């Protein structure tokens, strides 16, 4: 029988898709990880599931304990749903500029809303977090850009499913860059196993920190922290592109209308940059491998 | 700022 | 490789999950089939992609043809995603009460809508699809509640998936009756193969048509049409269950909050109906499968 | 009405 035991072992084990009309000028072949197909709707149930694996592993957890994260973006809700799947309480930490549409979905898993001034931004919902977790130690933090479960289940699992998918061939992976867990665990164990393979992180135009340039405001949701994420190792890194809002919409909207992959900005903006890396004649005939981090519908 |  | 060439080949192969807490009562064991796990998080990708298949298959696909529906459920976004993918033109017509969140994700796949007078509701938007159609040729219209290639892909297609992952073991299925393909597919299969099978239609108590009532408005989407559906076997079916749209509310809630999983109203309401069943103590030990038909955020 |  093939019957999960709960909805927490549905988690990755997701797709490519190779692009067909999307892929002007590509001389390689650009291929699409669609992370959408995880119970959630994108990338960030692997970290949800494998934060708490860890924390569960390690004897963190206790009868009593809180899981607390401030949050505004993807990992709220998949800790929110691997909450509801373990019984866990789950407090959410995030600025009051948070849509009701994704508080409405947060509250739907049972997670409980914690909303920092709006003028604060992140650093209000992570200086509140900091605070409740000192003054009261029921709390769990799991600290998603610096918790090493992240990278690792990237390694045992995006990982090898690439790896797997493509029967090796894969040449390029292209990634944006939140935590960086995703590029950073792919690129650990295909640069090993392939020394050939190499990564290309993508981050917005309008906050490109890992270029070298400065924070700023940016609506690709997923990626852009505005710091290098102490997760991210930049060694194995070989490229970064930074990509325009105008360009990241253009190409999202792109993927619905022309792949039928209804996907976030985010996955426009990772294919603005294979679009890009398929265009080098250094390239032709290579197999490049995008990761399409989440759906298109949450974005209305 | 960033959702992440 | 395992690489899809397109969005389409991604369609079914849904998997099926244990319910471990939403099962008060129950002596049976209750496991649900996730179709939220579609490229556009419902069911209805299933029967899309199979009636425009089996028009091209039949060679009713011309150069200059338009896909035309009427349709303000998940069966316009399921073609407007294929039609996306194939390259068709799309166009859906639907009473302007739908949603203007709906209206957009009908959009983003590059679907055009034609909006008829709210108070006609569904009587007007197939009104205007059949003077559409005969007025202008280029229209190719699925008629999801007549087209036999959906009652079709559910027998090869969902049936064999359910028979399958329990390893043959299903002794019930429960499934809310829309257009009446999903469990008419599934019957015809398993019921052939297992003739102790047993099939158990849910229809809104609002609307109870199948039980003899007539026609009212109910919220729960993509069930009740408030006729019979020439699709339907309805000598397939054992029994039928009606279901209140508080009870399908409250249970669609209970299933996100200690299931982790976002399942929409009709969810809800197929699974108050399979735990109606689990109760009855001539089920003890029996394997009862709960089609859960979509995912939950659509219903923000 | 209903939504199918």
């Amino acid at each position: 029988m093939s019957i999960a035991e709960d909805i927490t072992q549905l988690i990755g084990r997701t797709p490519l898709v190779r692009l067909r009309r999307v892929t002007d000028g590509a001389v390689a072949d650009i291929v699409a990880k669609l992370e959408f197909f995880n119970p959630a709707n994108s990338v960030k149930d692997r970290i949800g599931v494998a934060m708490l694996q860890a924390a569960e592993q390690a004897g963190l957890i206790k009868p009593d304990t809180i899981i607390l994260e401030p949050t505004s973006g993807n990992t709220g809700i998949a800790l929110a749903m691997v909450c509801a799947a373990r019984g866990y309480r789950c407090v959410l930490t995030m600025p009051e500029t948070m849509s009701l549409e994704r508080r409405m979905l947060l509250r739907a898993y049972g997670a409980e809303l914690i909303l920092t001034p709006g003028a604060d931004g992140m650093s209000g919902a992570i200086a509140k977090a900091e605070e409740l977790a000192k003054t009261d130690q029921r709390y769990f933090v799991p600290q998603q850009f610096e918790n090493p479960a992240n990278p690792a289940i990237h390694r045992v699992t995006t990982a090898e499913e690439v790896w797997r998918d493509t029967d090796g061939k894969v040449d390029i992976v292209v990634a944006g860059v939140g935590t960086g867990g995703t590029i950073t665990g792919v690129a650990q164990v295909i640069k090993e196993r392939k020394p050939s393979a190499r990564f290309v992180a993508v981050e917005p135009a309008a906050s490109p920190v890992l270029s070298g340039g400065q924070k700023g405001p940016h609506p690709i949701q997923g990626i852009g922290a505005g710091f290098v994420p102490p997760v991210l190792d930049q060694d194995l890194v070989d490229e970064i592109i930074t990509v325009g809002n105008e360009d990241a919409l253009n190409v999202a909207r792109r993927l619905a209308r022309e792949e039928g992959l209804l996907v976030g900005i985010s996955s426009g903006a990772a294919t603005v940059a294979a679009l890009q890396v398929a265009r080098r004649p250094e390239n032709a005939g290579k197999l490049i491998v995008v990761v399409l981090p989440d759906f298109g519908e949450r974005y209305l | 700022d960033f959702s992440i």
